[PDB]
């Protein structure tokens, strides 16, 4: 299991980034990057799962998630 | 009355919550984040997951639900 980085996204138009939703979901307890809108694990050993983040997004909005492996930990 | 409402959820005038677009499902985590400690004079009914207030804080609360890509429902009390 490797570290993932995720955004909350709209379940409509292409699924655009929903930054405030991502921010809410990210504090999981990771850190949020304003420019690219991803939530990342604070440490490689301190990762959250793509599944956990999905639940997080859904607690705050009707949102889906885009997740990918985080390059800084690959 | 702000004291009765914030203190006891009594004599509130409005009861509002965030709703998921499309489904209209209630989103208690989003409501919570816009209530209680987070909104002066408000009362957070953690059970029903709704936000109550005496002063008309509907517009402010709306900006929170809306910031999270949600809608808002309110009942008059």
């Amino acid at each position: 299991p490797r570290p993932v980085m995720c955004q909350c996204v709209d379940t409509t138009n292409g699924g655009v980034r929903l930054d405030a939703v991502t921010r809410a979901a990210c504090s999981i307890d990771g850190y949020y990057t304003e420019k690219d809108g991803f939530c990342r694990a604070k440490y490689s050993w301190d990762l959250f799962t793509s599944g956990q983040f999905y639940q997080a997004c859904l607690r705050y909005s009707h949102a889906g998630t885009n997740c990918q492996p985080d390059p800084q930990y690959e | 009355n702000n004291a009765f409402c914030a203190g006891f959820g009594l004599s509130c005038k409005w009861e509002c919550w965030c709703t998921a677009h499309g489904t209209g499902n209630e989103l208690r985590y989003a409501t919570a984040a816009g209530c209680g400690d987070h909104l002066s004079k408000s009362y957070y009914d953690a059970r029903a997951g709704h936000c109550l207030f005496s002063d008309d804080l509907r517009n402010q609360f709306y900006s929170h639900c809306s910031s999270l890509n949600n809608n808002m429902s309110c009942r008059s009390l």
